[PDB]
């Protein structure tokens, strides 16, 4: 049992989950700056 | 808050960044404005929700 921290200092398949809805909120905001063949894309 | 051009709405405060002396404002990552010069004071500002 005492080789295990060993092979620790792996869970990849955890910062994977986090990765994935990083990358998610990350995109959803810079679609915001995209004309979409609009003259601008800013409401005001 | 409208500081020569930049339009925006937030809570203005004390900022500690430090621009480089020809710079007028920053961006976050993701280049959303967060921080300004003020023109005449010359002061930085952060600008939160």
């Amino acid at each position: 049992i005492g080789k295990i921290q060993d092979s620790l200092s792996a869970l990849g398949k955890l910062q994977d989950v986090v990765n994935h809805n990083a990358q998610a909120l990350n995109t959803l905001v810079k679609q915001l700056s995209s004309k979409f063949g609009a003259i601008s894309s800013v409401l005001n | 808050f409208n500081f020569n051009g930049l339009t925006g709405t937030g809570v203005l405060t004390e900022s500690n960044k430090k621009f480089l002396p020809f710079q007028q404002f920053g961006r976050d990552i993701a280049d959303t404005t967060d921080a300004v010069r003020d023109p005449q004071t010359l002061e930085i500002l952060d600008i939160t929700p």
